[PDB]
């Protein structure tokens, strides 16, 4: 059998529940994480279901501390209670050590916490991706956390069902600028790689979201890219398109 | 084994069930106006399976 | 096949290994309208609105909405099948005919 | 399949365990009450098994307070944990507050205990596996809204009624009730009524050894009325069932 | 551990509650019947079996209190459990409300123990169902009930519980009358033995009657007393 | 069919078959109606509850409610009585409940 | 039909020891013999 | 999780009957056989092992015989390592009412005790009750010698003679014929020695596979000395009574 | 039944969840191979990265669980951080409470005793990662302790780690076959990562880069990690043997 | 049968299915719907009764004095839901000297509903809020799913036959969004709104049940025939 829960084992390697997991993420809302030079950018495909909704007032974008993005997919209560922990776990980093806890901190934590889950079956793994960044004392840096509870460095990373044409497009990114790019620039390729991305997805209608941490804009504190600025990112990517 | 139209009602039958709505709307719909069918283009149906 | 034992299923068993999803939004909307070009056809009816409403919905369930659209049709006594019907018809698929009260209402 | 859980669901959307509770009210012996603007009357049906039952010190008339009546139908060994939490529900609020506390008040409280199954669902205590299987006929009186009368599921939901009977009767009972209810009934013409419609679900004889009646009056508080009244009024139905 | 051990079923049930009665059909039988001046318990013993010794083996009737005694029917080993509890209750009442229990209060208590478990998880209830009987203090009223392990108790005028419950019950209807009751404590008394000699029968050896008569005076009538009654009763009929 | 599990997918496929219907286990107020036929044809007592009956019973079909009356008639034979009452039929429910439900 | 048994069981006994009588002694020896199988141990598992 | 792997163990059958406890009587007619006899001037208690081999040590060994008290000893029938646990609850205690009472613990009070153990743990908690079957033989002012067997659901039965574990119905018939009450600890050591040669558990009955114990109040002054004799004593003993 | 789903024991009397544990941690594909120097323990280990989009600096399984005592990780990652963090909260806790660092050899025994509790207990799944624990301790000198999921270890001469770790095994065994002693005579560390080096690619035929390899060198008294630039020296430097 | 009696397991398509059987709830339960234009917020529920005899079941819940909720599900469930929003409100109150805003009070309500959707022996809530107040933010109008997920719209529906209520509040959504200051109409409109969720149920203003929280307007229930100056 060995599928009924996640301590159940197979000599195949596979925990399956877990691997089940990961579906409802591949069935979430496109999300991307660019690692730029002077920080990260964020957005996120939030999709229009209907007239009825009210445009820029549901976000899926939740700071941690006040320098750390975090945007997630797959289930949205699951992950907003994974992301309502990684915000306690900031504030006791902050109590015990006095200092914003440093992104590569912040990812062992998580990890921590979504490992134990999978350890036991009075409780019910987790199912959601978060991709989560930001700028602190060792440089900016990039992750994302798999349900798994497995993370790594990334120079581009997505996730959702437009994941497949985010990634392809973050490649030829990394492949324009080997040597990096700006932060500011990387609002208009964020736009542009959603608006690919919602070719998997152009059944349905969708918003645009970016969110920056960035050094060299927002001084190394987690806004939301909204205006004019937000408005050139839209032109930038429709052109592009067109 | 076989009979001719056998006098019992729905008064001798216990009881108005659904499931007797849904032979009323097999046996004697079509019989008694095929017509209704016709310009609506459903097929009239005469096809029953009676389990329980 | 996630229950039947991978040996079966290799390459020369089988080659291609073909997904058949669920419907999507749009595919719903042609399905209904074939069911319903059968019919009696009118400008009153829109599939596209009847395939929106329609959720996680297989030709099996479309077909069992049509049909029953123009049995509410027949009872009526109408003789062209109206967009209302259609809308009565699924709710009759799904889980209510339930207009009851005890502690789920 | 959909019951080997604590609480869980059902292909229809309703839990399960809660489904059997109110379909095991019908086991339960006949409760009628039935209210009025002139005092709520609750009659029962107490059951004879042998003439060597005692029968005239059990009762399913429970008093939970002076200006609080209760008819139990269902298990009674479920109501019994129901009735002594009501009982403490009612004295806390004259202790807290010096105060009467309302009929629906009260029936609100212990709708709030008949949820407390499960073993893992909410935040709160649980102390059972499985809900209650008891159904209550919470009657009273309240000064700012009279008269009232409430029934009580094993779901914990409420719904105030004019006249509600529940138990084994309670399909034929409730057919005569929707007809034979109005506002003019006084208490001793409600009186005479709940004793008319026990009649035609009673399986034995009417008689005083297998019902019992109780009233529930601002003016002289939670009476329970003795079997020798209760035998006056049984004669005095056969006699207006023959001016017919 | 909270694990059911008890849960409902689609029959609006608890399995396990019917289970419970059906091992109180198996227990020996025990009879209630109050005179007008006494309450009487007589069970039957299971001292049929040879090479064993009665002064230092349970007996079926236990009291509580000075003046209210409980007999049981159905598992031994549960049986005990309620006879413990049931006591140290009974001396808490003399510590804060002063007086001993009265009978319809211990009635209420070990139905109360069947009623906890039948309700919460990781317990199963008890299979023992009990005839509690006495006097309660200043008071020459006999009182006899009976307790289930469904959580139920009800008075009454006689009983009996174990098996072939039945037999004796049908019994009674023709030798108890509600309305009058055996005058006299040694018609009562011969009434239980008379009752006993159906089913149980072999001689006093199994037979076992207690009379309590108003308060706190428990005999117990011993196997010679009890020779007597049933050679009457024998010779009679 | 009894079951139609015991039919032929080649039969059930359409155009033979055009609507499909389970037959319920009849509700203790339809008893009452079934109990309601058999019993007017029988010599009883006027003013019977066929609804005490039905109430008594779970629910048994309808074929059931119809060996019950034949059952009571049985019992009123007895008595030498060929007027029978609500007491002949409390009888025969009992004989019928206890007898088939351990078995067929 | 174990009562039919039992007395011709009774019968074999008597005859077995030449002796024309049959007791109520007897009796409890056929007693022994039909009873013997269905012994039950867990009635007194159940109930001790 | 949790629930999926158990299977309601402890739990009524249809019949009313405790799975594990019929089961549990199973495992204690594996286990050898352990005879008490209670004579009029002591208690003979006399076990035969359940293993024995030329290698295993069996001249230290009292595997069946334990002291609880100074006048409570007990011959155990079942499992050993179920049993060391209601040996030394036992000896805590009888110890406690020592403390307490500052006179010995009655042979009553002490098998009512570990009963009520055995009861509890089919009665919650989903645990398997200790599969043990013991004969106790103490000594009391009040009611004397005192026999007692206790069985695995908990509950405890007084005797004159009797037997557990392998052999109890052969050991009891043979007991049934011999018994008499004028029979002293001197008579009682020759019949228990012959019941078990011929309810022996393989072909041969030895001194070395027989465990032996004795309560005597021929010790001076009306005091009781409990004397479990050792092997070679038991040989003493065995050409004494001729099954040598 | 459940014989094979949870950690009770079978007819067979073998485990069957515990060794589910080991078909787990071959299935990373990642080979590590450790030796003793006569100074040092040099483990080296694949750190294979076949995307573009992932920063292979972040990728890594040489964690330093103290500061003379690496830990190479071959299996799942999320159960490596776990161990990781366990190894390291028992390390520190050794410090405070014996007034001395935790031994290479206790810290192996301490991992090893929770890993047979994990499959104690049968709600809990046991961390399926073999764990090297390579150090220079002054009362056991150059040192390898290799536990492993059930809750087993034992020490070292040299020890590989890996599917195809049966190639590595027969470079190691002519090595100490001809020198007749546990360890590697070579007093210069950086020379026994040559030589490690070396005995990848002639066990797995694979030529390494500094981008696939990850070099971890526990020295006397402390520990490190090569960067890739330093790695890169390295491989300079087999072309100078 | 292994995935729909647990609630601690996934499920080989990535959910679960006790779930969607809480929203099964929604389906047979009464229907509310609800509208705002930016100054005035409406909850408009269907009361049902059980009987004659019976009385209406009040659908719509006063939570606060410038909060309430509505229930469209499970009746047990919303009293667990209801006492948890208010215990939260006064701790707004005694803390930050604040209203509590209506915007974290439904990602406080979700969390709740997610660790009893991740315990074993847990349960998914079938109740289906709707939950209108007025804040500093303005007039806000959230659906609360069985998931717990909390969306922001200007008028939905949640109960049977929701979608002919979406359909007429999408039609006439600039109309009511720009009519402000005028409660009334909002009202009205509602009503309109309510009765597209008919299948031959009627309206009564016995049935009809209105609630609203305005700026200036505190949490109010109208009932009985205070409905009847819009019936």
């Amino acid at each position: 059998g060995y599928d009924l829960s996640n301590s159940v084992f197979s000599p195949d390697g596979r925990n399956f529940q877990v691997e089940y997991a990961v579906k409802a993420v591949e069935n979430g809302t496109t999300s991307i994480g660019i690692k730029c030079n002077d920080g990260v950018v964020f957005a996120v495909e939030k999709l229009i279901t209907s007239k009825l909704l009210v445009p820029q007032k549901n976000v899926k974008i939740q700071v941690v501390d006040r320098h750390i993005g975090c945007v997630y997919s797959g289930l949205i209560p699951d992950g907003r209670h994974l992301v309502n922990r990684g915000r306690e776990e900031a504030a006791s980093f902050k109590k015990l050590y006095k200092t914003p806890i440093p992104i590569p901190a912040f990812a062992d934590r998580l990890g921590q916490y979504v490992q134990a889950h999978t350890l036991y079956n009075s409780v019910r793994p987790f199912g959601v991706s978060t991709i989560f960044g930001g700028v602190d004392k060792n440089g900016a840096h990039l992750y994302m956390l798999e349900p798994s509870g497995s993370y790594w460095g990334y120079k581009g990373a997505a996730t959702g069902k437009g994941r497949q044409s985010a990634k392809a497009e973050l490649e030829k990114l990394v492949d324009h600028h080997p040597e990096g790019l700006s932060a500011r620039e990387a609002v208009k390729q964020a736009a542009k790689i959603i608006y690919l991305a919602h070719e998997d997805n152009k059944e349905k209608d969708f918003e645009l979201e970016i969110s920056w941490c960035s050094l060299s804009e927002t001084n190394g504190l987690h806004k939301f890219v909204k205006g004019d600025l937000l408005q050139e990112a839209i032109d930038f990517a429709q052109k592009e398109i067109n | 084994t076989v009979e001719e139209k056998p006098d019992v009602t729905y008064s001798d039958v216990g009881g108005c069930k659904d499931q007797i709505e849904k032979l009323r709307e097999v046996v004697e719909l079509p019989l008694l106006s095929p017509e209704r069918f016709a310009t609506l283009g459903i097929d009239p149906p005469k096809g029953i399976l009676l389990y329980g | 096949v996630d229950v039947l034992d991978p040996a079966l299923l290799r390459s020369g068993r089988l080659d291609r290994k073909i997904e058949f999803p669920l419907p999507s939004e749009d595919s719903r909307a042609q399905i209904l309208q074939i069911h319903s070009r059968k019919m009696t056809t009118d400008d009153d009816i829109n599939w596209q609105e009847l395939a929106r409403s329609t959720d996680e919905f297989n030709g099996a369930q479309l077909k069992a909405v049509t049909v029953e659209a123009g049995m509410i049709a027949l009872r009526n006594g109408q003789s062209s099948v109206k967009h209302e019907d259609f809308v009565e018809g699924i709710s009759e698929v799904q889980a209510r005919k339930s207009k009851s009260v005890s502690f789920y209402a | 399949e959909y019951d080997r859980g604590v609480s869980t669901f059902s292909p229809e959307g309703r839990l399960f365990q809660v489904e059997y509770s109110l379909e095991a009210i019908k086991l339960g012996s006949t409760a009628i009450g039935i209210a009025t603007k002139e005092g709520v009357v609750l009659g029962v049906e107490k059951r004879a098994t042998s003439p060597l039952l005692e029968s005239d010190s059990i009762e399913k008339i429970v008093e939970i307070d002076r200006h609080i009546g209760c008819a139990m139908s269902g298990l009674t060994a479920d109501a019994r944990s129901m009735i002594e939490h009501a009982r403490t529900a009612a004295v806390t609020h004259n202790l807290y507050y010096d105060e009467d506390i309302n009929v629906e008040s009260l029936t609100q409280s212990v709708c709030d205990l008949a949820l407390r199954f499960g073993e893992g669902a909410s935040g709160e205590e649980r102390l059972m596996s499985r809900p209650f299987g008891v159904a209550l006929l919470i009657a009273g009186h309240d000064a700012d809204d009279g008269y009232q009368l409430f029934h009580a599921e094993p779901s914990g939901t409420f719904y105030r009624y004019n006249a509600k009977a529940i138990g084994s009767g309670s399909e034929g009972a409730q057919a005569e009730l929707l007809n034979e209810w109005h506002s003019s009934l006084t208490l001793k013409e409600a009186e005479l009524l709940v004793l008319k419609i026990l009649k035609q679900v009673m399986e034995e004889k009417l008689d005083e050894n297998n019902a019992q009646l109780s009233c529930i009056t601002k003016q002289d508080g939670f009476k329970i009325y003795d079997n020798e009244k209760t035998a006056e009024l049984i004669k005095e139905l056969k006699e207006k069932e023959a001016a017919e | 551990y909270d694990r059911a051990l008890s849960i409902f079923s689609p029959d609006g049930h608890i399995f396990q509650v019917e289970y419970a009665l059906e091992a109180v059909k198996r227990g020996t039988c025990a009879v209630g019947v109050k005179g007008k001046n006494c309450v009487v318990l007589g069970c039957e013993r299971r001292s049929t079996l040879k090479l064993q010794d009665t002064r230092i083996t349970p007996s079926k009737v236990s009291k509580i209190d000075s003046h209210v005694v409980l007999s049981f029917s159905g598992l031994n080993a549960d049986s005990r459990i309620l006879i413990e509890k049931a006591r140290v209750e009974a001396q808490s009442h003399r510590l804060t409300l002063e007086d001993p229990v009265t009978v319809e209060y211990l009635t209420r208590y070990v139905a109360g123990v069947q009623q906890r478990y039948t309700q919460s998880g990781g317990v199963r209830p008890f299979g023992v169902s009990t005839l509690i009987a006495g006097f309660d203090p200043r008071d020459d009223e006999p009182k006899l009930y009976q307790t289930e392990p469904s959580g139920i108790y009800s008075s009454w005028s006689a009983q009996t519980i174990g098996r072939n419950s039945k037999t004796v019950r049908e019994f009674l209807e023709k030798n108890y009358d509600r309305k009058e009751p055996p005058a006299t404590v040694e018609e009562c008394v011969k009434l239980t033995v008379r009752s006993l000699l159906e089913v149980v029968q072999t001689g006093a050896k199994n037979i076992e009657i207690t009379v309590v008569k108003p308060d706190s005076d428990i005999v117990a009538l011993s196997s010679e007393e009890i020779n007597q009654y049933v050679t009457q009763i024998e010779q009679e009929k | 069919t009894n079951r139609p599990n015991t039919l032929d997918p080649a039969l059930l496929r359409p155009g033979r078959i055009d609507r499909k219907v389970e037959f319920s286990l009849p509700d203790l107020e339809g008893r009452a109606n079934i109990f309601r036929i058999h019993s007017k044809s029988m010599s009883v007592e006027r003013g019977i509850r066929w609804e005490l009956i039905s109430r008594l019973c779970p629910n048994s079909t309808g074929a059931e409610l119809r060996s019950v009356c034949t059952e009571a008639g049985m019992f009123a034979i007895r008595a030498r009585r060929k007027v029978a009452t609500e007491k002949d039929f409390l009888k025969a429910v009992d004989k019928v409940i206890s007898g088939y439900k351990k078995f067929s | 039909a174990d009562i039919q048994a039992m007395c011709t069981e009774a019968g074999l006994l008597a005859l077995r020891e030449r002796r024309m009588q049959v007791t109520a002694e007897d009796f409890k020896q056929a007693k022994e013999r039909v009873m013997k199988n269905k012994v039950e141990e867990n009635l007194e598992g159940l109930y001790l | 999780g949790s629930r999926r792997y158990d299977s309601r163990t402890t739990i009524f059958s249809p019949e009313g009957r405790l799975y594990q406890v019929e089961y549990a009587l199973e495992s204690i007619s594996h286990a050898g056989t352990a005879i008490g006899i209670m004579a009029s001037d002591g208690i003979v208690l006399a076990a035969e092992r359940k293993v024995t081999s030329t290698l295993l040590e069996q001249d230290t060994s009292t595997e069946k015989l334990y002291k609880l008290n100074d006048k409570i000893a007990v011959a155990v029938a079942g499992l050993t390592a179920d049993a060391e646990i209601l040996i030394n609850t036992a000896r805590i205690h009888a110890q406690n009412y020592l403390k307490t009472y500052n006179e010995d613990i009655p042979v009553e009070i002490l098998v009512r005790r570990l009963s009520d153990i055995k009861q509890g743990y089919t009665q919650h908690g989903g645990l398997r009750p200790f599969g043990v079957s013991f004969i106790y033989a103490g000594y009391d002012d009040r009611y004397g010698y005192q026999l007692y067997t206790s069985n695995p659901s908990g509950n405890y039965t007084g005797w004159k003679a009797i037997s557990v574990g392998a052999n109890t119905s052969a050991a009891q018939t043979l007991l049934q014929m011999d018994y008499k009450d004028d029979m002293k600890v001197d008579d009682a050591i020759e019949l228990a020695l012959k019941t078990l040669s011929k309810t022996t558990d393989s072909s041969a009955l030895t001194y070395d596979r027989l465990e032996f114990a004795t309560i005597r109040k021929g010790a001076n002054d009306g005091e009781v000395y409990q004397k479990i004799f050792k092997p070679q004593e038991i040989k003493d003993i065995l050409v004494k009574t001729g099954i040598t | 039944g459940y014989d094979r789903h949870i950690t009770i024991f079978s007819p067979e009397g073998r485990l069957y969840q515990v060794e589910y544990a080991f078909k787990a941690t071959n299935q990373t594909n990642i080979n590590s191979l450790a030796v003793r120097g006569k100074d040092c323990t040099v483990v080296i280990s694949q750190k294979k990265v076949p995307d573009k989009l992932l920063d292979p600096t972040t990728v890594s399984y040489i964690f330093c669980i103290s500061r003379t005592i690496g830990m190479v990780v071959n299996g799942p990652i999320p159960d490596a951080r776990n161990a990781a963090l366990r190894a390291k909260a028992e390390a520190a806790e050794f410090r405070y409470k014996y007034g001395y660092d935790m031994p290479c050899d206790v810290l192996a025994k301490r991992m090893a005793n929770l890993s047979q509790i994990y499959t104690q207990r049968a709600y809990m799944r046991p961390l399926g990662v073999i764990l090297t624990f390579v150090s220079v301790d002054e009362e056991l000198g150059p040192s390898i302790y290799k536990t492993d999921p059930a809750g087993y270890y034992v020490g070292y001469k040299a020890t590989a780690t890996g599917p195809k770790q049966q190639e590595i095994t027969t470079n190691l065994e002519n090595h100490f076959k001809k020198s007749k002693i546990d360890h590697i005579n070579e007093e210069s560390w950086e020379k026994v990562v040559e030589f490690a080096i070396t005995h990848m690619i002639d066990a797995l035929g694979t030529e390494f880069s500094k981008n696939d390899l990850e070099v971890g060198v526990a020295t006397k008294d402390k520990f490190f990690t090569l960067s890739a630039e330093n790695i890169e020296e390295r491989l300079v430097a087999i072309a100078e043997q | 049968n292994n995935y729909d009696g647990d609630t601690v397991t996934f499920s080989p398509t990535g959910r679960l299915f006790q779930v969607e059987y809480a929203l099964e709830a929604i389906k047979q339960g009464s229907v509310t719907v609800g509208l705002r234009s930016n100054t005035h917020a409406v909850l408009v529920a269907l009361k049902r009764n059980a009987d004659e005899l019976s009385s209406y079941q009040k659908k719509i819940i006063k939570c606060d004095e410038h909060m309430g909720l509505s229930l469209a599900g499970l009746a047990p469930d919303a009293r667990v839901l209801s006492n948890y929003l208010r215990q939260q409100c006064n701790y707004s109150s005694l803390v930050f000297n604040r209203k509590l805003a209506v915007e974290r009070a439904g990602h406080l309500l979700c969390d709740k509903a997610q660790k009893n959707t991740q315990s074993y022996g847990g349960r998914p809530y079938g109740v289906g809020l709707l939950i209108i107040g007025y804040d500093k933010s303005g007039a806000h109008l959230l659906e609360f799913q069985p998931s717990g997920n909390v969306t922001e719209l200007y008028g939905t529906a949640i109960g049977a036959r929701s979608q002919g209520a979406k359909t007429y509040l999408e039609r006439t959504l600039d109309t009511f969004i720009k009519i402000d200051g005028n409660p009334d109409e909002l009202i009205k409109a509602g009503v309109e709104a309510i009765s597209q969720s008919l299948r031959d149920e009627s309206l009564t203003v016995d049935n009809l049940s209105i609630a609203i929280v305005g700026k200036d307007t505190p949490f109010t229930i109208y009932d009985g025939e205070a409905v009847a100056k819009y019936i």
